[PDB]
């Protein structure tokens, strides 16, 4: 089994760019190694194969060279239509192997999140369990660290996370996070905090209330 | 012109079996290999399965082997993978692809020509459950301001999709609904927030829209402040 390596994961950049993505192969597979495109929601497009061989119909600014064990494809000039996921594909043996993905990312100014939580609804606390949401909205870049603190106790194991893709108008992302608790867990205790650190922040911003009517 | 249609996927227990088709057209099918890819919700690409242009050779990736069995008819021009013992692991999107010729050669071992629009197979032990759904309500430390956060909390529905909007389609901008996240429990639970002035709480009401099909679901909530 040949095993592909794709550098980097992903990269940011502005329309107009050069991107270079390498693919790093564990053997020799001469020149039968594929390049796709793919976007959220539709099928993988290819754009090159034999490692050279441009696809009919895509655009010349998309070069793919290398042989044997190293690869690279590059984009001379990015468009908007680009930014996507590129993968590699060996075609020298079975069984046929993709590429981790290289995800091509718009490129913007940094920018700090608006941080927001919500307490868990009386309508929900009836059921028998409880979630506190943290919100952190419209960031750049995607690095960021959430911590769920209850009475200063660091949480563990009992949160969950989910981020969008970049927003179709100014490129950032957002974050949110969801606490579960029990309903007596969650009655037992007072002060409940959402603490985010982001590069936007010179000091990590945490948003808190305390569980009652306060 | 040329493409291939795919159809079989659903939602399976873990044990069971399943049957994927795809239907070509717009090419000589028969002298063409094919093969099966799938790929799972935030995963990459992986190959599953592949058969030469006369069925004669078949090839499988490790994961499905003594599982899975890919066949193919000619009359019909169809590809199929009948798929028995799944296991949550299987849980994908399942595309047809055809390996590209090189001036007139047709190898089984090259770049993938054509994608079918892909099925998705789901393997959970979960049965159909319409979703919870909670108010994430605006809040305040003051009495007046600028932005308002609210939002919806879509908790423990099977399986796949919900669709949110907000006030019947009217307020778009400002809209972020979040991917749903698999709960230990076997059900996804998601959220969809919203950025308004903090003027308008009060005066306007904020009214979120969940529509889970599966289960015939349709729920109205209204967010307002606590």
């Amino acid at each position: 089994e040949i095993v592909l390596t794709q550098s980097p994961s992903s990269v940011s950049a502005s329309v107009g760019d050069r991107v270079t993505i390498t693919c790093r192969a564990t053997q020799g597979i001469s020149s039968w190694l594929a390049w796709y495109q793919q976007k959220p929601g539709k099928p993988p497009k290819l754009l090159i194969f034999g490692a050279s061989s441009l696809q009919s119909g895509v655009p010349s600014r998309f070069s793919g060279s290398g042989s044997g064990t190293d690869f690279t494809l590059t984009i001379s000039s990015l468009q908007p239509e680009d930014f996507a996921t590129y993968f590699c594909q060996q075609a020298h043996s079975f069984p046929l192997t993709f590429g981790g993905g290289t995800k091509v990312e718009i490129k913007r100014t940094v920018a700090a999140p608006s941080v927001f939580i919500f307490p868990p609804s009386d309508e929900q606390l009836k059921s028998g369990t409880a979630s506190v949401v943290c919100l952190l909205n419209n960031f750049y870049p995607r690095e960021a660290k959430v911590q769920w603190k209850v009475d200063n106790a660091l949480q563990s194991g009992n949160s969950q996370e989910s981020v969008t893709e970049q927003d179709s108008k100014d490129s950032t992302y957002s974050l949110s996070s969801t606490l579960t608790l029990s309903k007596a867990d969650y009655e037992k205790h007072k002060v409940y905090a959402c603490e985010v650190t982001h590069q936007g922040l010179s000091s990590p911003v945490t948003k808190s209330f305390n569980r009652g009517e306060c | 012109q040329v493409q291939l249609v795919e159809s079989g996927g659903g939602v399976v227990q873990p044990g069971r079996s399943l049957r994927l088709s795809c239907a070509a057209s717009g090419f000589p099918f028969s002298s063409y290999g094919m093969h099966w890819v799938r790929q799972a919700p935030g995963k990459g690409l992986e190959w599953v399965a592949g058969v030469s242009y006369d069925g004669s050779y078949k090839y499988y990736a490790d994961s499905v082997k003594g599982r899975f069995t890919i066949s193919r008819d000619s009359s019909k021009s169809t590809l199929y993978l009948q798929m028995n013992s799944l296991r949550p692991e299987d849980t994908a999107v399942y595309y047809c692809a055809r390996p590209s010729a090189i001036f007139g050669i047709y190898i089984i071992l090259n770049g993938l020509d054509v994608w079918g629009q892909g099925t998705t197979v789901t393997v959970s032990s979960a049965s159909t459950k319409g979703p919870s759904v909670f108010p994430l309500a605006p809040s305040s430390k003051s009495t007046s301001g600028g932005t308002a956060a609210l939002g919806c909390l879509v908790k423990d529905y099977f399986p796949e999709p919900v669709t949110v909007s907000w006030n019947s389609g009217a307020l778009t901008s400002g809209v972020h609904t979040f991917p749903a996240v698999l709960q230990s429990s076997g059900l996804y639970s998601l959220s969809s927030v919203v950025t308004v002035p903090s003027s308008s709480l009060g005066t306007q009401t904020y009214i979120c829209n969940v529509n889970h099909k599966p289960s015939n679901t349709k729920v109205d909530k209204k967010v307002e402040p606590k």
